[PDB]
């Protein structure tokens, strides 16, 4: 009785790093609603110096 | 390799164009052409740098210019003492750095001649030695851009032939010679050989029958 | 006898803006032809020590 996450396919190979930082460990959800949009998230990207 | 005629002269004090028609991917699909300049003896002298530049010295009347394929030199004015060879060259592609062909350039201030040809065949006691050769004088033919074909009874041929670069007499006219290699029994095979030579346009022929 | 750990850029299209960083080790082309990631007529290795 789970959805469970599987496939992380996004890049083949990562070489030269100089930034890196990796949040405290949660559990999401990723279980398939059936109603309406229930969520609204957004997001303003800048990038300047 | 490129392309250009081995023969372009000319009167003293005009213009005469030399043309170096390359392919692409090199003339075509670079802008790095050049044009040098070699004295019977010397070494090479950078005349024309990339498409239509010239170094310090080098009085203009030299020019050059790019029309795709074809890069083109210019000589305005025959002083007396351009006769030079003049390769043209190109950057190829991958640093390849291919060159020309060369081609002489006369002034004759009088009247062309006419390329004396004499055509012997192999002597008796060559035949009598297992081999044979043909021999092809050329003479007298000022203006210097003589090319040579050797034939069989009606066919050209293209193996055992060796021909000589055109060298200056004291008259300050020119002498080339060829020569055929050949089995007596190939000489005595087909009826009858020649020698032709194309000059200007021009062309004169001999020929010799065995016997 | 030299310490050779150090090195440089010498060669870019552009100036950088403020604060970044190019370590990207592209061969640069001087000249109008490509070189397709070869050393040689017009193209440098953009480092040097
Ligand atoms: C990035 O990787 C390449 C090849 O592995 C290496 O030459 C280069 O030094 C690396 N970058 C840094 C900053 O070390
Ligand atoms: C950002 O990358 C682009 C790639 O299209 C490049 O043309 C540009 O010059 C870069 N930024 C700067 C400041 O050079």
């Amino acid at each position: 009785k789970s959805w469970m996450e599987s496939e992380f396919r996004v890049y083949s190979s990562a070489n030269n790093c100089t930034f890196e930082y990796v949040s405290q460990p949660f559990l999401m959800d990723l279980e398939g609603k059936q109603g309406n949009f229930k969520n609204l998230r957004e997001f303003v990207f800048k990038n300047i110096d | 390799a490129l392309t250009q005629p081995p023969s372009a002269s000319g009167s003293p004090g005009q213009s005469v164009t030399i043309s170096c028609t390359g392919t692409s991917s090199d003339v075509g699909g670079s802008n790095y052409v050049s044009w040098y300049q070699q004295h019977p003896g010397k070494a090479p002298k950078l005349m024309i740098s990339e498409v239509s530049k010239r170094p310090s010295g080098v009085p203009d009347r030299f020019s050059g210019s790019k029309s795709g394929n074809t890069a083109s030199l210019t000589v305005s004015g025959l002083q007396a003492e351009d006769e030079a060879d003049y390769y043209c060259s190109s950057y190829a592609g991958s640093n390849n750095w291919v060159f020309g062909g060369g081609t002489k350039l006369t002034v004759l201030g009088q009247p062309k001649a006419a390329p004396s040809v004499t055509l012997f065949p192999p002597s008796s006691e060559e035949l009598q030695a297992n081999k044979a050769t043909l021999v092809c004088l050329i003479s007298d033919f000022y203006p210097g851009a003589v090319t040579v074909a050797w034939k069989g009874d009606s066919s050209p041929v293209k193996a055992g032939v060796e021909t000589t670069t055109p060298s200056k007499q004291s008259n300050n006219k020119y002498a080339a010679s060829s020569y055929l290699s050949l089995t007596p029994e190939q000489w005595k095979s087909h009826r009858s050989y020649s020698c032709q030579v194309t000059h200007e346009g021009s062309t004169v022929e001999k020929t010799v029958a065995p016997t | 006898g030299g310490n050779y750990n150090y090195l440089y850029r010498l060669f870019r299209k552009s100036n950088l803006k403020p604060f970044e960083r190019d370590i990207s080790t592209e061969i640069y082309q001087a000249g109008s032809t490509p070189c397709n990631g070869v050393e040689g007529f017009n193209c440098y290795f953009p480092l040097q020590s």
